[PDB]
């Protein structure tokens, strides 16, 4: 849970975007496919930071990576990368 | 495995919106996992040779429902279907996957199409229209006005001959264009090869006479794909600009090969709705139109019949011209579509109006529209020729008003009645067709 | 019943009357307000096949008010009485031709 | 008018990495702007057919400044270009286009494309490789 | 057994000029005999494949080296390749034999091919040029003068129309020539057969008019050789004099079947040589521009851009009209080359020059060459066509200067003035554009 | 700014001022100066479309002076008033016309 990381959670919840924070490991990667873990539609700044470190360890060794969503018609804002794999 | 809320649509995506009625004792969510399926990807057992291939890469899914306002077991579905799995310039193929056998499912009695969102990526695949408006009005050299059409009443009984002369006396008062309708083919009565002769003769006569640039639309729709471009290397051998087709009976392929030929000879095409009313009438059961008009745009067409007033009407009409449009749920429009500089396409308004609609329809439609009269013109007290200048003056007398700075929805009226003092031939048509 | 008699029309706004210098300002006024660009074209003669007419000085790009291009119209009327002279307006941002009409007649 | 800093790159956007080394008494931000506009609706004078098509649609734009560590007179330069003019299925005329005659530029002396990123609109048009690995 | 001194070339030889900069400690014999083997019937290794075909009469081999004056590691080599082992008519073989993978060598840094000989034997299996100069001159029916261009601006932005219009006002003002601009292709805003059919009008139109032959060059140049031919067919069916190609981006077999095309048709091509400047930069790396010059003369074209200013220039330049030159070391001609009665390529001056820098290209480039304003003509304070007639007066005023025997070094400012007195369009355009 | 005037034109030196029978004088003496043949050419009309006029007696293989090609243009333009006449210089080495400039306008 870095500086960038809580800036973008906190520039992503004040756009009134939902997060998604989402995992892969090294070899699905290749082909961008990507998946959801924890709770998804995340509207608070604690909510992503307890799921940010419940997914930094629950996947550790993969990607770790945080979506912003406007709740309009579930669309993607902002994709970073916050984990890559060792 | 199917309905997963929790999924965000990406950009490189085709959505679409779908208005169900379930069968009673039918859940909200299975009905709406069935659709999502039976489209792409879905069969009613498990089968081994699903482990083999990637599923959860290539499969539509609903990421959202919405229960209608006012309305038991009728809701919104939305389905994100990834870009891959459709063939690369083809209408033929978006057609078949999506709105296939969904239809006809047990699980429900009522389905309705009601838009459908294309990503850019796809839209580029596509020549769409062969020219557009911008390129259009550069090839006839007309400016500043809605463009003026002709029927040719009756549909089926004149000779080619008699064809030939009645389409003389309408462009000659001052007509842009006259029209074939859309049952004559290769009637026994008038072959298609002697109508298409004489139509040349008529149109090189009353060129040289008014000193303008004037057309005809010669239907081309044949039962066959040799014949189709057959006659179409004919219409190409008398100079003429301008032919005509329709998309919905001959079919999209049939639709297609054309506008290819169409865009390598710079022959301008008109498209006709013909059959639309069967599929887009019904507001529980079908298609809406909006889903075919931006078929018609990516397929290609210069032309296109909107037909006459209408918050759905400008909806679909501000879809085919603006290169930009913005979601809209009271208009009609559920998604944002966006095109990547295709050319817009002309809207052209016929079907039973007169000289006092003429106020109501250059505001609504604005500039880029063309003005078809079928019964208006022919049915004149003096013929074709005087009919033609009566829908001509009255036009030009709009447009002048409306420059100044009249609104034409308070002074309607009175700008045609001030026309009818200086011109015989609108006084007496001022007469006929009343209020 | 009355026979409609044979007449060279010339686009947009010619079924009308011919026009007074008054409703020659309004039109044009019509071009400044809505933002487009208004200029004078002339040709020696008339005819549906040829879509290029000789363009008379530049595009007036700095146009306020609509009597600077009235003044511009009455100096080519003078220079060529004998040519057929019209004034056009540019668009910029849909890049195509709003209006078209014919006012001086050789 | 060229040099425009403050600009976010779209998706539908080709965008290109140059190693520029100007002739010295030539600031950072004039090269910069220059082969931008050079190969894209570029003239060295302001001519009057400007202002018919709307310029500021169509222009490539030079959006950030790298300067490389430990040479002098030496940056990477980020230019973007709308998607619209390019013709479509067609590498002879996104190579014409760029890598022009931006090269050969009185205003500089060595210049290398290092990169070229495709937006994934463009990328759809061509047919690419006849069969590929898995197929061959 | 590579270099040998002793070594006499003969007539039917193909001799090349590479200036090389080894890796220290590498010798000037071994790093000259590694160039001259990696081109032709060389490999690292002895092989037992060697002793069945004869190695001595196909080899190429390093005669002659020449230390380069003022440089250390630097020094001329002079390499002489049999006649045989090339295929004939296609540069194609010969670009790829020599100067294949000699570049990239592990034994040298940097390395520049300066020039390449022609035996006479070899040049006669080309076409060469479709026309020429002298044969180009009598289809258009202009003499005396150096003959003028216009590059529409802005390079991408107008549309089909307005491109038509802007080409309109520049011929008739009194340019000979327009051009399309060298990365216009088949850009989404203006398809290419659009833009064909409205330059067509705007000719034929300023043709009636001035009573002059004009001309513009149709930019051809396709992804595919089947667009390519198709594009060109449609070029002809408007009967248009010229159309233009880039060679170096397009390829050497692209622009070989067009040539062979346009000799069939009777149309006249322009070459634009986009893409030079990352090749014959570089002073010790690439290949110089006299190479390629050659390689088109061959290849065909009747029109090449030359670049505007010295001692180097004229060089190549000189090289492309004469049929016979001479050795000239100083000039940078390592070789003497003769043409057997192939016709000459007309120059091609373009890039900012305005009406100042008249009086330095009608000396230097003389009577056989095109002068093209880009930015001159379209920039003139009172439109396109005024700016044709400031440039058109100009050059005739230069030319009946030089006939009469003035030098135009001395009084080139003093008959541009005295030209600027009786005409306006001149006065404000040498206000403009100063010193 | 100032609109540019409708003139049909006539190849090469048509843009200058009509030429003066001095500057028709030092034309010639550059065709005989560089070792050129000077030659006599007239026609009915002047169109772009045509590129063979009906040539006047011979090509003066033997001139000495520019004062013997300025005779034979006199009695051509006494012969024919009516008609158009150019001045060409045919070269022998290179096998092309090096000038060609129209005199005399019907």
């Amino acid at each position: 849970l870095s500086l960038e990381t809580q800036e973008q959670i906190r520039q992503i919840l004040s756009q009134g975007h939902k997060i998604t924070f989402e995992h892969v490991d090294a070899r699905r990667f290749r082909t961008g496919s990507w998946q959801s873990c924890g709770t998804l539609h995340i509207d608070a700044e604690s909510d992503a930071i307890s799921t940010l470190e419940a997914c930094l360890v629950d996947y550790d060794g993969e990607y770790v990576r945080m979506v912003g969503i406007d709740p309009k018609g579930k669309r993607r804002v902002v994709e970073t990368i916050i984990q890559r794999p060792n | 495995t199917y309905y997963t809320p929790d999924y965000t649509p990406k950009d490189t995506d085709i959505l679409a919106a779908f208005r169900v009625t379930p069968q009673p004792g039918v859940p909200f969510e299975e009905a709406a996992a069935a659709v999502a399926a039976e489209s792409s990807t879905g069969t009613w057992t498990t089968v081994w040779t699903d482990l083999l291939t990637d599923l959860d890469r290539y499969k539509g899914r609903c990421y959202d429902i919405e229960p209608v306002p006012g309305e038991d077991n009728q809701f919104i579905a939305y389905i994100a279907y990834p870009l891959d799995l459709f063939e690369e310039g083809s209408i033929t193929n978006v057609l078949t996957s999506i709105v296939g056998n969904v239809f006809g499912f047990k699980a429900l009695r009522a389905l309705r199409l009601e838009d459908i969102r294309f990503p850019v990526a796809y839209i580029k695949t596509f020549q769409g229209p062969p020219h557009g408006i911008q390129v259009e009005r550069d090839k006839l050299n007309k400016y500043g006005r809605p463009l003026l059409g002709c029927t040719i009443k009756p549909k089926l009984g004149l000779s080619a001959k008699n064809y030939g002369r009645a389409v003389y006396e309408c462009l000659r008062g001052g007509l842009d264009f006259t029209k074939d309708d859309e049952n004559i083919n290769s009637a026994p009565f008038q072959r298609w090869r002697d109508r298409f002769l004489f139509v040349a003769d008529a149109i090189t006569k009353a060129q040289a006479e008014t000193g303008e640039i004037k057309g005809h639309y010669l239907n081309v729709t044949a039962p066959t794909c040799e014949e189709m471009l057959k006659r179409a290397e004919y219409a190409k051998e008398l100079k003429q600009p301008i032919i005509m087709h329709d998309y919905l009976t001959a079919g999209f392929t049939a639709n297609t090969t054309l506008a290819r030929w169409c865009r390598d000879n710079g022959v301008l095409l008109h498209i006709h709705r013909a059959m639309h009313a069967v599929i887009d009438r019904q507001k529980n059961h079908g298609i809406h139109f909006r889903v075919l008009a931006k078929a018609l745009r990516l397929s290609g067409g210069d032309h296109i019949h909107t037909g006459t007033v209408r918050g759905i009407t400008m909806g679909f009409v501000d879809l085919l011209r603006e290169n930009y449009v913005e979601q809209d749920k009271s208009r009609g429009i559920y998604f944002t579509q966006d095109w990547a500089s295709l050319p817009g396409v002309m809207a052209v308004a016929s079907g039973g109006i007169h000289v006092w609609h003429m106020p109501a329809l250059v505001e609504i439609f604005g500039d880029d529209s063309v003005l078809q009269f079928g019964g208006g013109t022919l049915g004149h007290p003096w013929g074709n020729a005087p009919g033609a200048t009566a829908n001509r003056v009255a036009l030009e007398a709009c447009v002048q008003a409306r420059n100044e700075g009249r609104n034409l929805a308070r002074e309607g009226n009175d700008v045609i009645r001030e026309a009818a003092k200086w011109s015989p031939e609108l006084a007496v048509a001022c007469e006929l067709w009343k209020e | 019943m009355q026979t409609l008699p044979k007449e060279r029309r010339y686009e947009t706004l010619s079924y009308l009357p011919p026009l007074t210098d008054v409703q020659i300002e309004k039109q044009v006024q019509y071009i400044l307000s809505q933002g487009y660009i208004p200029a004078v074209e002339f040709n020696e003669v008339s005819e549906p096949t040829e879509l290029y007419w000789t363009l008379w000085k530049l595009p007036l790009f700095g146009a306020k008010t609509s009597r600077e291009v009235l003044a511009e119209v009455q100096s080519c009327r003078s220079q060529y009485p004998g040519h057929y002279i019209r004034v056009v307006g540019f668009d910029n941002i849909k890049q195509c031709q709003i209006l078209s009409f014919i006012v001086h007649k050789p």
